């Protein structure tokens, strides 16, 4: 009985999994666009610092 | 009759879910990101060498300072080095030597590894005698240990391939929580920023999201073709991106519940071992089978550069928490600094 | 144009390289074998006589040996076979008296040719194109005693050979070692065991002696 | 000179073409293909290396010879070419004279190979600088050829130092013959022991490997330098024109022996070692 | 418990040698480097050697260099001092002091319990030699330099030790801003250039001591003055 007792353990996870709130992939996509440009200024990798202030001279 | 019935409505949930993801998937993220500019061309260069390990390098994590990091090696050495001078701080003798993963305390004041073993082993490197000791050993998971991640100085979460993962009480030495749920090996976990949540990638190449306190999973992402290798957090906690065997990288959303975005290329046909953010969240380096680290454009995915400076395997990389660069650990023992110049 | 303190901890990573050094040059000495086969075919016998992975370390002749022990891993072996790309040969266990047997889990499955899969895949894997393997055939005694009784037909149906122990001995050594496909960068080395055997252990001397051997000559650029 | 200039052009160009095609390749081999090295490989790049300059230096010889011997480059590039080929030949037999007893330590370090040649390297710079400073000093010589017999009467420094590179060879061909029959006697015993097992001929096949390279060692190399005692003692001792060019043709016929090493280093590696020929194949 | 011993001191002639021995226990002796420091009666701390973990470094006093020879025995966890020539400028207490050094450690930061021995450069200064205290208040300890103490690298190497009567030195403030492991939060250090300021907010009983301010930018390491604090 070990088949039938996992089957209802997955039926119930799969239960929860189905309730979740969604929103809409351009809402999505539109939040992690507005995250890449708030933060791209302090981004040494995206934006090279100055010599200067590179502790990898 | 019973088990005939059951696994019917599975399928009606999974349906229902599939057509839940496929009605709010209005627009891509391709669409979305079009306009904006490209990146342009990524170039960095090494600037540390760090030599020492005799033996494949298997994992690699930054400390919370960004100067310090701790890499595993099966040559049973757990090497701390200065990145800034490429000094040797520590060199830990490992008990076995088949250590697979490593993880670096937020705190600093610790460190873990663990591998074949099956244990997770807890350093202490601010002790009185002036050396680094056995704090505590970890025993409980049935399979190898592929990933392990410090909560605090008293939490880690661990994943195993007993196709589990744990959290762990490290003074009591039990685990108070098990995650159960994926039916292959976990290969990786990454935690949230806030460290309240973690997604966890295994060989059925399926992405489960962890509630740490809670204990169960709350969300599943599917779409690889093969195991997942790695994963990482989006900066923000709300993404995370994934690599497999099948030469893809994908950005699965949380609140979306579904993958935003795929990274491969037709050259490309081997498996990926890591992948990290940059510190925006704008760049995504993967290491790859092909001896290279190929830095990726997230919102674009257009590959921005190549960081091949390995022999090698790349088994791991990570970003420093401040973004200023980014190390690469690879099979041919040697680890690498990388970061641009303007 | 170090500080007192930066000169300091120079001088600290110049030990620690030298601790390194010497440990990379003891582990180099010691000679690393993978231990494989199937369950209850004499494996365990042989760590006699010589939860996660079990290691060995014996001493014959001035010589240290690591033995790796990776049965108790119910986990997928391609996610942690290459950790043992390295080692210098790997002994594989083959019992005899099991080529009439049926694999217990499958029910439907010779245990024999259960041998021959796990065989091929670990002779053939990427991981081990250049290691050599040291093939041990245990139970030569017991499989003495179920020839009489039953015969080598069941297990191969192609056979028609003699049913005498040495036709019925050597039979089994050729199928396991054809399914070497490249019989030039790899050698497999055949030896038959016993519970009461004492040699076992030098002939694995005799094999790691010759594979060592054969890695300088090659360093040499001489073969 | 009309017999031997038509055969050291024509000797010169083969050797010329096989030894910049063949180390080129070997060059690519050490370098682009290998990524780590060993001890023995270490040194058989700057044998490669060292091989390469000395097959840079042949066009200017073949040049020479081309115009019927008449030199136009000036004295100070005749003797820093002439000079510098000399100089390769010697790198690679002192660096063979370390492979050899390299490979007799191994069959019966990547640092100290390191040090090894960089220390060669600089003590043959050293004599090249020491035969130019020599040589210009005296300032005696005729721009009008180059790569010819000098009576080194006024010159006893110079040849004396010549005289100390052959017995300098005669030391190393010593190591290189007592150490390559003890390899290749070596194995052949260890093959008779181990004649039952899976594969007993990969030591009778690299005992003759051992063999090989001490037989094209000694072909290419002791013909030159067992005559070139006669050829010093010529220079200072009083001697017939007649015999003095019949000793000049003797070692240019054997200088061009002597330079077919140069082409055989590369393809003797090539063969042997089954890593580089699957690799290529 | 981390432990260090001295022996080998005693009364002595002008001219005469003496041997002294540091024993430790209770930590790694190896990983350590060793330092030997001198306090002459009612005087302040002096600097005399240090040996290298691993002996391959060491270094004397101008004062003492050529007469003494400092050494160890890392088998035996023994640090040793032989003394040659011994002149009556040389009766003082000697302390053992270990120190390891790499990024983020604190070195210094135990001391031996010292032993007697009586006989027959930047410029540290402390011009308060004492000061008068009451429990609960608020006091400031004031260190300068000839040579500004700030190395390209970010780090200040100045150091704060505190010597309570009868009891060896201790460490409370390393590299001019940590706080030393063991030592309460209410005491702070800070400084700038050649100015150093040590900050103890809520005196209590145990604070009463000698306080000295020492430099480790360079050889040879020298100590103020000292601040002497009563009540
Ligand atoms: C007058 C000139 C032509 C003499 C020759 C100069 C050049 C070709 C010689 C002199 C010093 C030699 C170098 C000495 C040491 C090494 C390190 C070795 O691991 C690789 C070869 C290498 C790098 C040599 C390359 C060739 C070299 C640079």
């Amino acid at each position: 009985t070990a088949s039938i007792a996992q089957a209802r353990k997955l039926v119930e996870q799969l239960k929860m999994e189905a309730n979740i709130d969604r929103i809409k992939v351009s809402k999505a996509a539109a939040d992690l666009m507005a995250y890449c440009e708030a933060h791209a200024k302090e981004d040494p990798l995206l934006t090279p610092v100055p010599a200067s202030e590179n502790p990898f001279r | 009759s019973e088990l005939d019935q059951l696994r019917q409505e599975a399928e009606q949930l999974k349906n229902q879910i599939r057509d839940a993801r496929k009605a709010c998937a209005d627009a891509t993220l391709s669409q979305i990101t079009n306009n904006i500019d490209p990146v342009g061309r990524i170039q960095m260069r090494t600037r540390r060498t760090l030599r020492g390990h005799l033996a494949k390098i298997y994992a690699m994590h930054w400390g919370t300072d960004s100067r310090l990091l701790v890499s595993a090696s099966q040559d049973g050495k757990l090497i701390i080095w200065d990145s800034y001078t490429t000094n040797k701080v520590h060199a830990i003798p490992l008990r076995s030597s088949w250590v697979m993963t490593c993880a670096y305390a937020p705190s600093g004041n610790y460190v873990a590894c663990g591998g074949l073993d099956n244990i997770c082993s807890i350093y202490n490197l601010k002790t009185r005698e002036g050396n680094v000791r056995v704090s505590r050993e970890l025993a409980g998971h049935t399979g190898y240990l592929s990933c392990c991640r410090f909560l605090d100085d008293n939490q880690i979460v661990t994943s195993s391939g007993d196709t589990t993962c744990a959290l762990w009480d490290i003074e009591t030495g039990q685990q108070t929580t098990t995650f159960t749920g994926h039916t292959g090996d976990v290969m990786s976990l990454s935690l949230a920023p806030d460290t309240r949540l973690f997604v966890s990638g295994a060989c059925d190449a399926s992405a489960k999201l962890w509630d740490v306190r809670e204990g169960m999973c709350r969300q599943t992402f599917t779409g690889h073709e093969s195991d997942i290798n790695a994963i990482c957090f989006f900066p923000n906690g709300n993404a995370f991106a994934t690599g497999s065997d099948d030469a893809t990288c994908r950005l699965f959303d949380l609140r979306a519940d579904q993958e935003l975005m795929t990274y491969s290329h037709d050259n490309i046909i081997c498996g990926i071992t890591s992948v990290s953010f940059s510190k925006s969240g704008r760049l995504l380096l993967a290491g790859y089978d092909d001896f290279n680290c190929n830095v990726w454009d997230a919102l674009k995915a257009d590959r921005a550069g190549v960081l091949a400076g390995h022999d090698n395997r790349v088994s791991c990389l990570g970003v420093t928490d401040d973004g200023m660069a980014v190390a690469t650990g690879s099979w041919d023992s040697f680890l690498k600094i990388w970061n641009g110049s303007s | 144009t170090l500080s007192a303190e930066d000169k300091a901890a120079v001088e600290r990573s110049k030990m620690i390289d030298r601790n390194l050094r010497e440990d990379g040059e003891k582990a180099a000495r010691e000679v690393k074998l993978l231990l494989l086969g199937a369950g209850e075919s004499g494996k365990n016998t042989i760590v006699k006589q010589m939860t996660g992975i079990v290691e060995t370390h014996f001493t014959f002749k001035d010589l240290h040996f690591k033995m790796f022990d990776v049965g108790a891993q119910r986990s997928e072996r391609k996610k942690w076979i290459h950790c043992f790309e390295g080692v210098t040969a790997i002994i594989f266990c083959v019992a005899l008296s099991d080529y009439d047997l049926v694999l217990a889990e499958d029910e439907e499955m010779n245990r024999m040719h259960a041998s021959m899969k796990l065989f091929d895949s670990i002779c053939n894997n990427k991981w081990f194109t250049d290691t050599s393997i040291i093939l041990f055939l245990n139970k030569k005694d017991l499989f003495e005693e179920k020839i009489k009784k039953s015969p080598l037909t069941i297990c191969y149906p192609e056979y028609a050979g003699s049913n005498t122990y040495e036709e019925a001995a050597a039979y089994i050594q050729c199928q396991f070692e054809d399914l070497n496909k490249r019989k030039d960068t790899k050698e497999i080395y055949t030896h038959f065991t016993c519970s009461t055997d004492t040699k076992n252990v030098q002939f694995v001397f005799d094999a790691v002696t010759d594979v060592i051997i054969k890695n300088n000559l090659k360093d040499c650029g001489l073969f | 000179e009309k017999l031997l200039s038509t055969v050291l052009t024509t000797s010169y160009s083969v050797i010329f073409i096989v030894g910049l095609v063949g180390n080129i390749i070997a060059l690519y081999v050490f370098l682009g293909i290998h990524r780590k090295r060993n001890s023995i490989q270490i040194y058989l790049l700057n044998v490669a290396i060292a091989d390469l300059l000395l097959i840079f230096c042949l066009p200017f010889r073949i040049m020479y010879h081309i115009n019927q011997n008449k030199w136009t480059l000036g004295v100070i590039l005749c003797k820093v070419v002439g000079t510098l080929f000399y100089m390769n030949m010697y790198i690679s037999i002192i660096l063979l004279g370390f492979i050899s007893l390299d490979r007799y330590i191994k069959i019966n370090t990547t640092k100290q190979s390191i040090y090894v040649c960089c220390i060669v390297w600089m003590l043959a710079l050293g004599g090249f600088l020491t035969m130019i400073i020599l040589t210009l000093k005296k300032g005696g010589h005729n721009s009008t050829m180059c790569f010819h017999y000098r009576d080194k009467h006024n010159a006893k420094g110079e040849a004396i130092f010549n005289f100390i590179l052959v017995v300098m060879f005669w030391l190393i061909f010593l190591l290189i013959i007592l150490s390559y029959i003890k390899i290749g006697k070596n194995l052949l015993r260890i093959s008779k022991r181990r004649s039952k097992f899976p594969n007993s001929g990969k030591y009778a096949t690299t005992a003759r490997n051992s063999f090989i390279v001490l037989i094209i060692f000694t072909i290419c190399f002791v013909p030159y330098h067992a005559f070139r005692f006669i050829y010093i003692s010529s220079q200072l001792n009083v001697s017939s024109c007649y015999w003095k060019e019949i000793v000049h043709k003797t070692n240019e016929i054997m200088l061009v022996l002597s330079s077919f090493n140069s082409c055989l280093d590369p393809v003797m590696y090539f063969l042997m070692s089954s890593n580089i020929r699957k690799i290529m194949c | 418990d981390v432990q260090l011993v001295e022996s080998g001191g005693g009364l002595v002639q002008p001219g005469g040698s003496r041997k002294l021995s540091c024993s430790a226990s209770g930590f790694a002796f190896s990983s350590f480097g060793m330092h030997w420091v001198r306090q002459a009666p009612e005087k302040g701390l002096e600097w005399v050697a240090y040996i290298s973990s691993g002996s391959g470094t060491i270094y004397y006093a101008d004062t003492v260099k050529g007469r003494f020879t400092i050494s160890r025995d890392d088998p035996k966890n023994t640090l040793f001092l032989q003394m040659t020539s011994l002149r009556s400028e040389d009766t003082a207490m000697y302390y053992c002091v270990r120190s390891i050094y790499y990024y983020g450690s604190s070195p210094f930061d135990f001391w031996g319990q010292g032993t007697t021995l009586t006989v027959s450069d930047i410029v540290m200064t402390q011009a308060t030699s004492s000061v008068p205290v009451t429990p609960g208040e608020s006091v400031s300890i004031s260190c300068r330099s000839s040579k500004s103490l700030l190395h390209s690298n970010g780090n200040t190497y100045l150091y704060w030790f505190l010597q309570r009567p009868g009891q060896s030195p201790q460490l409370l403030i390393y590299r001019m801003s940590n706080l030393a492991s063991g030592v309460p939060d209410r005491f702070s250090g800070s400084g700038s250039g050649t100015a150093f300021t040590l900050t103890i907010s809520r005196l209590e009983a145990e604070d009463v001591g000698v306080y000295y301010c020492m430099q480790h930018l360079e050889y040879p390491l020298t100590f103020g003055a000292g601040t002497k604090l009563e009540l």
